[PDB]
């Protein structure tokens, strides 16, 4: 707990190095403020210090029962010879399904806004722009794939 | 050079703002603003008004002072002699 915490506190402060991974999270909080969706994966530096493994076990407890769980594999295996040696753990150890609410998620807020952190030292400014879009499953999910196929993309060293 | 680019050097300021559609053109306009009237209307009024008041007196003061000076001849000398 302390090793990782220190290791993580190491990382959290080191993660500031790549402007790329920097700018993203800003964008989430930009529109998705008001819902957990926007928050950091790694969260505030403080909970990093402030975490007891109770919450862990507790969050271990809630969300690791099925349907939440999904299992697969691929290779020379077909199915049967998997399903036999699938079977009993993890038939199983449950991995359960009871409630733990259901399946709790909420519509996240889509906010027209801006974020500007002005710093004049570095050579360049990573800038990206976005607007909200449809969910996973939808026909439109297809068309958008070709939408970006149109613009293409350029960088320095392409032989373009 | 290019007006905005080379202006100045600035470090570690951050700004937060919304689309204008996100909000309204009257976020408690009445309620919030009406108090503000005083802190500005009291601020200068200490420094500014009084000189005019002096003027306004002079306005009536001299006029009145003027008025007698002509208006009534049988005043200093009445029409006796």
């Amino acid at each position: 707990i302390e090793k990782e915490r220190d290791v993580i506190l190491q990382e959290l402060q080191e993660n500031d190095t790549s402007m790329r991974d920097v700018v993203f999270n800003y964008l989430h909080a930009t529109a998705f403020q008001g819902t957990p969706l926007a928050q950091s994966v790694e969260g505030p530096s403080e909970n990093v210090r402030k975490l007891s493994r109770a919450d862990l076990t507790e969050y271990l407890s809630r969300h690791y029962k099925a349907p939440r769980m999904v299992l697969a594999a691929a290779g020379g295996l077909e199915h049967r010879q998997l399903l036999d040696l699938a079977q009993k753990h993890f038939s199983g150890l449950s991995g359960t399904y009871d409630e733990d609410a259901v399946p709790t998620l909420s519509p996240c807020r889509f906010t027209g806004s801006q974020i500007c952190h002005r710093e004049d030292g570095l050579p360049l400014a990573h800038v990206a722009i976005a607007v909200e879009g449809p969910g996973w499953a939808h026909p439109d999910n297809v068309a958008l794939q070709v939408a970006n196929a149109i613009i293409g993309h350029y960088d320095c060293t392409y032989g373009g | 050079g290019r007006q905005f680019g080379h202006l100045t050097r600035v470090r570690h300021v951050i700004t937060y703002s919304l689309s204008p559609f996100e909000q309204r053109a009257f976020p408690h306009y009445f309620s919030k603003g009406i108090p503000n009237v005083l802190r500005r209307t009291r601020a200068c009024i200490l420094r500014v008004a009084p000189p005019f008041v002096a003027f306004y007196l002079v306005y009536t003061w001299g006029t009145q002072e003027f008025e007698k000076s002509k208006r009534k001849n049988p005043a200093a000398y009445e029409n006796d002699r």
